[PDB]
């Protein structure tokens, strides 16, 4: 589609990034339940 | 220079949208691709003025 003025834009976040933030919500649910999303991580 | 080889009675390709990508010189029968010379935008990045 390239020869007629027609382009794709990358997005700001790699798919690298999208994995490094979910692995992160991960570890702080498992080691800390719901304390994280209120404040510092408490470990349980 | 292309690695399309077609059948001796075509003279051009063409993809899913109608857009012609391959050409046949008609004195030597090779088969040549095209593409689009190159085409984008320019952005300036300010702090501002
Ligand atoms: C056209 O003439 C050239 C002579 O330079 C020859 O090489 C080529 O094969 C010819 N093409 C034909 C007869 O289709």
């Amino acid at each position: 589609q390239k020869f007629n003025g027609l382009t794709v834009l990358p997005p700001l976040l790699t798919d690298e990034m999208i994995a490094q933030y979910t692995s992160a919500l991960l570890a702080g649910t498992i080691t800390s339940g719901w304390t994280f999303g209120a404040g510092a991580a408490l470990q349980i | 220079e292309s690695n399309k080889k077609f059948l001796p009675f075509q003279q051009f390709g063409r993809d899913i949208a109608d857009t012609t990508d391959a050409v046949r010189d008609p004195q030597t029968l090779e088969i040549l691709d095209i593409t689009p010379c190159s085409f984008g935008g320019v952005s300036v990045i300010t702090p501002g003025t």
